[PDB]
RNA sequence: CAGUCAAGCGUUCAUAGCGACAUUGCUUUUUGAUUCUUCGAUGUCGGCUCUUCCUAUCAUACCGAAGCAGAAUUCGGUAAGCGUUGGAUUGUUCACCCACUAAUAGGGAACGUGAGCUGGGUUUAGACCGUCGUGAGACAGGUUAGUUUUACCCUACUGAU
RNA sequence: GAACUGGCGAUGCGGGAUGAACCGAACGUAGAGUUAAGGUGCCGGAAUACACGCUCAUCAGACACCACAAAAGGUGUUAGUUCAUCUAGACAGCCGGACGGUGGCCAUGGAAGUCGGAAUCCGCUAAGGAGUGUGUAACAACUCACCGGCCGAAUGAACUAG
């Protein structure tokens, strides 16, 4: 259908990603502070919540 | 905690040259010749023996240190290059709308051309900075090639097509349609 | 105007307010029509909603059979009696204000049309221009 | 009105969305407590008209997250630029339904605004009923009728020499 | 609403921009000098004096009474505390191997380590587990955890307060 060798390409750029659980920002998989001001540079995060 | 002294190094190959005034830095390799200002950062510059160049700081804190890295790796992307060359192989992602990728000149501009993204209408035109070369390159299916001499140029117009292509309204977990970069290298790469 | 409406039509005088007492004009046995709201008016201080030739309005009917009777329903206004101009250049007005029932769909209740009715209204329903016999 | 911790709910899973047991705060659009100013009087409810301001954002603009396939929806951010209605009943503020709309968000300005209006209520004097009192009379119990004064002064504002 | 003292009322004066209560100090009319509390960028008289550090705020902070902010957080930055690892090559980053004794002994439909379960010692080398995960119903097959190859000097964990 759309060749799975791109979804991960794909997929790395918009869903390999960590979410900041007090402001939502979109981080990087491996980051270990939000990078935003109103939330302090907060430490807590969560991963992007995957499909199925 | 004021370090009294701070050095990194930067080596020069053979065949570039290398002219650095005050904060104002010129390169001129094979491939052309790169500058940039520098005035913002107040750094020291040393020659050495023609083929090493030093940097250093005296008495900086902690941010001030860190900044003197960002440049030894800054002036060394530029005798890369202009050495190497910067290659950004770009590649198309599609579900179910082909994506129409074509390049138009409207005034000279040398506008790049996106159409029946997710079947949209609407045409994305993406100018293309000056130095970088459009390679609407064979023998792989969908996939464009940036090449130059200045890695910023042909970093952010990769990116900058890039962000272009973004999807509103949808799940992007889902549709994970858009043109996304693949490859970063240079354009005399394993020589 | 709404869910049955088939295409846009131009700006007509409004001359039905709310509270307006207007005639049936189909077979359904309703004899008036009471005016409760129009579909698609807009919202202002002290701004009495307005109906116009071929708008959908929410109408209640004061006489008829009973079983029309203690209930709200959609209409669509067919005559106006109130000068409008096109943009023909004319101004033209009936002797009365008519409207006829329709479901939100805009699917005509009655199955005939009594009287001329208006060639906006008649364009833009097209279930009543169907039942329609004589268009101006 | 908003946080902090996290036993659980959520098919599995604390934190998509909720969250007990606790605990920290904010506001003065509620009601309280006090009596500091006013009893040689600052015209008390409500409605009508009108202007501006606050954001704890209902919608519209752009985004982030999901137990976001789509549509619909929910949580959140920047955001007060623009808009937030017509009616039945009640004096009502409040309340409840009908209907349209993108939505029918919440508040302040001496609980905005009576030399701007009205006087429906409260809140003089007339009168009726119920309960209470022997009685005169009492009732945030019910009902009906009951005078709304002045700007030519200064400033403010809109215009005008 | 009570106790002791000091104040205002009855009180001016310098300071707290401004204030009955605060700080300094209580008053005849004048002249000179020195100070109090308070200040010395300009308004404003007086050092843009000297010295050691901290802080950059896309709501900084700026002086008691006094005109406010907390719980909880922050590889922002600074200084510390306690643990460990390290040239017998520390952490990273990149590369390889990761073997035999013995598939240790049950669950036998199947367990070298991996649906599980009482267990658990050796030989080879600088190094590799009677095994960490991916994997097979098992086995290998990948990987780790350990060392080796490069690298050449500090690295990690927890906590405290400015
Ligand atoms: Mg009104
Ligand atoms: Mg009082
Ligand atoms: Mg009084
Ligand atoms: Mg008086
Ligand atoms: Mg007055
Ligand atoms: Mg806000
Ligand atoms: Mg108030
Ligand atoms: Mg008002
Ligand atoms: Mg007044
Ligand atoms: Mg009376
Ligand atoms: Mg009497
Ligand atoms: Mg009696
Ligand atoms: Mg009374
Ligand atoms: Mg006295
Ligand atoms: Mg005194
Ligand atoms: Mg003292
Ligand atoms: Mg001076
Ligand atoms: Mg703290
Ligand atoms: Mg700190
Ligand atoms: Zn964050």
């Amino acid at each position: 259908i759309i060749e799975p060798s791109l979804k991960a390409l794909a997929s790395k750029y918009n869903c390999d990603k960590s979410v900041c659980r007090k402001c939502y920002a979109r981080l990087p998989p491996r980051a270990t502070n939000c990078r935003k001001r109103k939330c302090g540079h907060t430490n807590q995060l969560r991963p992007k919540k995957k499909l199925k | 905690m004021k370090y009294i002294q701070t050095e990194q190094q930067i080596e020069v190959p053979e065949g570039v040259t290398v002219s650095i005034k005050s904060r104002i830095v010129k390169v001129v390799g094979p491939r052309g010749t790169l500058t940039k200002n520098l005035k913002h950062i107040d750094v020291t510059f040393t020659k050495v023996n023609n083929q090493l160049i030093k940097v250093a700081v005296h008495n900086g804190g902690r941010k001030h240190v860190a900044a003197l890295r960002t440049v030894k790796s800054l002036v060394d992307n530029m005798i890369t290059g202009v050495t190497k060359g910067y290659k950004y192989k770009m590649r198309y992602v599609y579900a179910h709308f082909p994506i129409n990728v074509n390049i138009v000149e409207k005034d000279g501009a040398k506008f790049i051309e996106v159409r029946n993204f997710l079947g949209d209408k609407k045409i994305r035109n993406v100018p293309v900075r000056d130095g970088v070369t459009i390679e609407f390159s064979t023998n792989v299916k969908d996939e464009i090639v940036l090449s130059g001499n200045s890695v910023e140029d042909v970093s952010q117009n990769a990116a900058d097509l890039q962000q272009i292509c973004r999807v509103r309204n949808k799940d992007i977990r889902k549709f994970l349609d858009g043109i996304y970069v693949s490859h970063k290298g240079f354009i005399t790469e394993d020589l | 105007s709404g869910n049955g409406a088939q295409g846009t039509k131009f700006r007509i005088s409004l001359g039905l307010p709310v509270g307006a007492i207007m005639n049936c004009a189909d077979n359904s046995g309703a004899r008036n029509l009471y005016i409760i709201a129009v579909k698609g008016s807009g919202s202002r201080l002290n701004r009495l909603p307005a109906a116009s030739l071929g708008d959908m309005v929410m109408a209640t009917v004061k006489k008829g059979k009973p079983e029309l009777r203690k209930k709200v329903m959609p209409a669509i206004v067919v005559r106006q009696a109130k000068s409008w101009r096109r943009r023909d250049g004319v101004f033209l007005y009936f002797e009365d204000n008519a409207g006829v029932i329709a479901n939100p769909k805009g699917e005509m209740k009655g199955s005939a049309i009594t009287g001329p009715v208006g060639k906006e209204c008649a364009d833009l329903w097209p279930r009543v221009a169907s039942n329609s016999g004589v268009v101006v």
